[PDB]
């Protein structure tokens, strides 16, 4: 239920995955930042499938990884913050080519505390169409949002974390 | 990929953010942007009127930073007048900040001092031009705002300044 997040930031991890797998695998509250970085296009990420809660920042970098499995994921409290600034960082997945197509975070509900940084991720798609404002908590109006601005959002919704109907806001 | 300006850009909000005096009086000898916003137009002005810094306001402010910005939601004075911070509304004004700005919602700063129970803040919006009879989106004034918020103190000055 409860896992150990990581200190690691963008340095280099190689092994690397299997900690990753072995640390996450049926976790649902993640007691320290979730840090998701060089990630292979083959990597099976399944193993995130049951997290629901991160304490300090979500980290998603270098990666190329079309999709990160972090639907279940309702709240980022941020209570440790990337760059001292923000709860969610998506940085330079990508280099068919490979990299982060959508977010995909369908659950995703409060950022307690921290802004929101999405830079150079020349696959994705959607990341400009979400209000953040209103996954912002009411004393988090004021963090830093900086991203980047692809199909349009499902009809029926114009806002969404992918293409399907799911991905709604 | 990374650029200069952008990046430089960056950190002053995070610096002005965090209220970092040494980072941005750097930042604008390196020629930092004072005028760079984030996603929601958030500037560092914004951001040092709401946080109260006021070193780090005078020197953006000196460097030239946009004094009536609009974000999402309202101006730097709107900010500082909604967080009780009464040398940054002395000062916003001192440098042509809008008395009478009205955000998204149509909101005045004297709306916002009013609402939030800042009554010497008030006072300096009034003595500088304020309108007490300014209307939000929701045909509410800066009294009824008072009134509605257990503020009447503040009411009954605004009564007596129309």
């Amino acid at each position: 239920q409860v896992c150990t997040g990581t200190d690691m930031k963008l340095r280099l991890p190689p092994t690397h995955l299997d900690m990753l797998r072995h640390l996450y695998q049926g976790c649902q509250v993640v007691q320290g930042n979730l840090e998701l970085t060089y990630l292979p296009t083959d990597a099976s990420l399944s193993f995130l499938q049951d997290i629901q809660e991160v304490q300090g920042y979500v980290l998603i970098a270098h990666n190329q990884v079309r999709q990160v499995p972090l639907q279940r994921l309702r709240i980022v409290r941020g209570t440790q913050l990337f760059e001292d600034n923000y709860a969610l960082a998506v940085l330079d997945n990508g280099d068919s080519p490979g990299g982060l197509r959508e977010l995909q975070l369908r659950s995703l509900t409060e950022i307690l505390k921290g802004g929101v940084l999405i830079q150079r991720n020349p696959q994705l798609c959607y990341q400009d169409t979400i209000l953040w404002k209103d996954i912002f908590h009411k004393n988090n109006q004021l963090a830093l949002t900086l991203i980047d601005t692809c199909h349009p959002c499902s009809p029926m919704c114009s806002r969404c974390w992918g293409e399907s109907s799911e991905d709604c806001q | 990929h990374h650029h200069h300006g952008s990046d430089l850009g960056k950190k002053l909000l995070e610096a002005a953010r965090a209220g970092q005096d040494d980072e941005v009086r750097i930042l604008m000898a390196n020629g930092a942007d004072v005028n760079a916003h984030d996603f929601y137009g958030i500037t560092p002005l914004h951001l040092a009127a709401n946080f109260g810094h006021l070193e780090i306001v005078e020197v953006l402010l000196k460097h030239g930073a946009d004094v009536n910005a609009f974000d999402y939601d309202n101006t730097p004075l709107h900010l500082a007048a909604d967080a009780g911070h009464l040398e940054i509304v002395e000062v916003l004004l001192k440098y042509g900040a809008d008395v009478n700005a009205s955000d998204r919602d149509g909101h005045t700063p004297l709306h916002l001092a009013a609402r939030e129970g800042h009554l010497e803040i008030v006072e300096v919006l009034l003595k500088n031009g304020a309108d007490v009879n300014a209307q939000d989106k929701f045909g509410k004034t800066p009294f009824d705002l008072a009134i509605d918020n257990g503020n009447e103190d503040i009411a009954e000055v605004l009564q007596k300044a129309a």
